């Protein structure tokens, strides 16, 4: 009966599960906005950089006027046209397996 | 739970067994004292049946069966001791004294059986509010029918040894008696003069060619069938019968003599083939034993097993476990000599175990040589109908239950394909039946005994399962039982059979073979018990000093190893598995404290980065505003505003392109979800 | 195993911080040294601006129009090659 064996109250067992469940979620959500602003860090990071360039690529061409855009224009038609045609061709085989799935649905309605 | 106990108690003191006391005792002192000294060696019996949860007692002074139905005994009714008892008389009484009560398969008949004859009574029909007896009449004449009267009649020196049913629910109900003659007769309820079938248990291989008046001279010679059983309905090995394609099916009936041999028979009554009802046997034992398994024999029963377990007892208290083993066909190269062309394959009887019942209390004496009185009895043999690895022998001095804990074992070997040793040497490890005695009716040497009149085994859904005992001073003993030879173990309270945790138990714990709990059962394993003592309400003398020392000492020693020390160490492991359980609830605690201020610190850190991050972004927005204002400051071709508007255009169609891709995916996307609900 | 995760992600919020810190530093640095060329550019100017103005803003464009096409390509690679994954 002197062997009452009172592991917590089936309670305490509830409550540490509840908290330790609510601790995980707490620390996704830590996880998930550190993620997030690492990326913006990261992105802040290059821009920088990249203006830093921009800063000193000016700066020595002021230098030397003191002493290529229609090639870039060119790559970008280029890129777009690519861009364009690679959408278009999954288009066209998007449409083939439409036609190719409406047909088999025909096909297993007519038995 | 507690709904189920009210029942027993309340039949325990029924008032039915206070009336038979009051009248045992009138006849008892109308008797002269020379029949009161041979009425004192009481026989066993058993005059009691179950039906339907109605206990039936039979009254040899009335030659009747008094009736209580069990179901209303559990109901607290405030109103009259009486309210449920019925007596069911014999329009034509037994001749003869009733030593056993046996219900047919069919729950329509009893048989009444002694020594000198048998009468079956008809079962009267149940109807009304209560489904009592002839709708509830306290006394209900019943229809009773005398089996093979005139050959017990005509034959003075003939004696019934058992009668049996055939096991048959479906058919009409069929008696076989055994008679000291070593003859099977099978009677019909339909003719009661002629039976059905007449076997003769003497070898019949004195094919000496005079038809008449054979008297068995193996009966003679003192050569007895005393018992027989059935097992369950068996397909007939290949070889009893020439060329039927069918599977026939017959009832294997054991049938054992006083000398220990056990013969075997196939019984169809609705086939006779010659093949149907040969004797055959003895059916080898193995090992071979010096003394032959003894030479008392006087129960017989098959246990309903896969393969079948005969228990076969001595008078002495020995019990014999024989599994029934196939015969083999003689792999063709010990071809020396049998001339009998009929290889009919004979079965074996393998005795796996054999156990000593304590008959008597056995009180350790230092008198090592004071002559051990074999208390030797006939021992009567119950099945369980609740568990089938186990059954009880009642004997004059007591009750005894048997369970069978290689059982399981035995099945999962036999389960097993011919490769797996590890079953083997798991059933080939010693393992114990386990005996309880259960009731004493002879607790002290200067006692009689008070033998069993009624034995019986209550399994319904609603009383559950009981057993119940009533001696022949009419004390009714009513006992539950478990539904397994061991009790479960209640579930730990962390036996939490969560199926999803794959938690890697660290492998320093898989050394120890197998759950801790086994180990524990292991320790608290009992191989013996103090019995229920009956006291045998001989008024006339207080019983005696050295034995009775002897039998205390031998109880109190019973109740401190197998309660007490069991109890103590049970108690210090649940002591010990809660100061575990309180120590790591503890720690778990101050982890879910040390990870909720992480958790914080970690919040706040993140917070403060935060800040600092829009801060930086902010004065470097400031910086590229500031170098903006300066490059127009500095900056304040017609082929460069083309270049412009054409870059401007491109820009606006790459936006374009951009969403028509945008829409190609979100509508693949559709598709694709669509092709997945059209593949379930 | 959450604790574990919680203090990989406080190292990698110090090392944000840290870089956060140095970002910030460089910015400043970037700012200090444009100032003076700024001011320097405004006195000469005092002592053409708005076709090198519309030559930066013209070349920005480009820019921008150049990294838009080549992340238009790749998110139309990223489909073609889930789009050929999907019709395995």
């Amino acid at each position: 009966s002197r062997a009452c064996f009172q592991v917590g109250s089936e309670e305490e067992k509830r409550q540490l599960r509840t908290e330790s469940d609510g601790l995980h979620s707490f620390f996704l959500e830590i996880k998930e906005t550190t993620e997030s602003l690492r990326g913006e860090f990261s992105a802040m990071k290059i821009k920088n950089l990249e203006g830093f360039a921009s800063i000193e690529d000016v700066q020595q061409r002021n230098k030397l006027k003191q002493d290529k855009s229609e090639t870039q224009m060119q790559e970008i038609r280029r890129l777009n046209q690519y861009v364009k045609n690679a959408v278009q061709d999954v288009n066209d085989v998007l449409d083939l397996e439409w036609d190719q799935y409406l047909e088999e649905k025909q096909k297993k309605k007519g038995i | 739970m507690a709904a189920g106990e009210h029942w027993q108690s309340a039949l325990s003191e029924h008032a039915l067994f206070s009336s038979l006391k009051e009248r045992l005792r009138d006849v008892e002192e109308l008797r002269e004292e020379g029949e009161r000294r041979a009425s004192k060696d009481k026989q066993l019996r058993n005059l009691l049946c179950v039906l339907d949860g109605d206990l039936l007692v039979w009254d040899a002074e009335e030659c009747a069966f008094h009736t209580v139905t069990l179901r209303s005994l559990s109901v607290e009714s405030t109103g009259s001791s009486s309210s449920g008892e019925q007596k069911l008389l014999c329009t034509n009484p037994p001749l003869f004294d009733v030593n056993e009560v046996l219900l047919s398969p069919t729950q329509h008949h009893v048989a009444l059986v002694g020594s000198k004859g048998v009468m079956v009574l008809e079962i009267p029909k149940r109807w009304g509010k209560k489904s009592e007896f002839e709708g509830g009449e306290k006394t209900v004449n019943c229809r009773t029918i005398p089996i093979a009267e005139r050959i017990f009649t005509s034959s003075t020196s003939l004696l019934l040894k058992q009668a049996i049913w055939y096991p048959s629910e479906t058919q009409e109900p069929h008696l076989i008696l055994l008679t000291s003659d070593n003859i099977l007769r099978l009677y019909n309820l339909q003719d009661l003069f002629t039976p059905v079938k007449v076997i003769s248990l003497s070898s019949a291989e004195e094919e000496t060619t005079l038809p008449h008046n054979g008297r068995s001279y193996k009966a003679s010679l003192g050569e007895t069938a005393v018992a027989c059983d059935f097992g369950p309905l068996a397909v007939l090995p290949k070889g009893f019968g020439q060329h039927s394609k069918e599977d026939t099916v017959a009832y294997p009936l054991y049938i054992l003599y006083e000398t220990g041999e056990t013969y075997l028979m196939y019984i169809d009554l609705q086939k006779s083939n010659i093949t149907v009802g040969k004797l055959l046997g003895p059916l080898p034992m193995y090992p071979a034993a010096e003394d032959n398994y003894g030479y008392d024999a006087c129960a017989l029963l098959c246990l309903p097993c896969v393969p079948n377990i005969i228990v076969i007892a001595t008078e002495s208290g020995l019990l014999y476990h024989c599994v029934v083993l196939e015969g083999e066909e003689d792999d063709e190269q010990t071809s020396n000599k049998s001339w009998n062309s009929s290889c009919d394959l004979i079965p074996s009887l393998y005795v796996f175990e054999c156990v000593e019942l304590e008959l008597a209390l056995k009180f350790a004496t230092e008198e090592e040589e004071s002559l051990e009185l074999d208390f030797a009895c006939p021992i009567k043999l119950h099945r369980d109908p609740i568990c089938p690895s186990r059954y009880h022998c009642t004997h004059v001095a007591g009750v005894h239950s048997v369970g069978l804990t290689w059982f399981n074992k035995l099945e999962k070997f036999l389960s097993s394909g011919e490769e797996d040793k590890d079953s083997l040497q798991e059933l080939a490890a010693e393992q114990k039946c386990l005996v309880e005695h259960i009731l004493c009716t002879k607790p002290l040497r200067c006692r009689l005994p008070s033998p069993i009149q009624g034995f019986w085994i209550i399994s319904d859904l609603f009383l559950g399962t009981s057993m119940i005992c009533i001696t022949c001073d009419f004390e009714c003993i009513v006992r539950p039982l478990l539904t397994t030879i061991r009790p479960p173990s209640p579930p730990l309270l962390c036996s939490q059979s969560d199926k999803s945790s794959t938690e890697i138990l660290p492998h320093v714990l898989a050394d120890v073979k197998g759950p801790f709990e086994e180990h524990i059962r292991g320790i608290l394993r009992r191989n013996s018990a103090n019995p229920l003592l009956l006291n045998s309400s001989s008024k006339d003398s207080s019983p005696p000093p050295e034995e009775c020392l002897q039998l205390l000492s031998r109880a109190t020693q019973v109740f401190r190893e197998e309660y007490l020390l069991k109890q103590d160490l049970a108690n210090e492991e649940i002591q010990r598995r809660v100061k575990l359980l309180i120590a790591q609830k503890e720690k778990q605690l101050e982890d879910l404290r040390y990870c909720r201020e992480e958790r914080k610190s970690l919040t706040e850190t993140a917070e403060r980065l935060a800040e600092k991050f829009e801060e930086a972004k902010e004065k470097q927005e400031d910086l590229i505003n500031r170098l903006k204002r300066i490059l127009r400051s500095f900056h304040t071709s017609e082929s460069e505003r083309d270049m412009k508007k054409e870059l401007q255009a491109t820009n606006q169609q790459l936006q374009q392109l951009g969403n028509s891709i945008n829409q190609v995916n979100r509508k693949m996307s559709y598709q694709e979800k669509q092709m997945e609900k059209g593949k379930s | 195993t959450l604790h574990r995760e919680m203090e990989k992600v406080k190292l990698d919020q110090k090392r944000l911080d840290q870089e956060l810190d140095f970002i910030l530093s460089q910015q400043k640095e970037l700012e200090d040294l444009l100032t003076p060329l700024e001011e320097s550019v405004k006195e000469q100017s005092g002592t053409l601006q708005h076709a090198d103005e519309e030559r930066e803003k013209t070349y920005k464009l480009a820019e921008n129009i150049d990294a838009q096409l080549k992340r238009m390509a790749q998110d139309l690679k990223e489909v073609i090659e889930h789009l050929n994954t999907s019709a395995g």
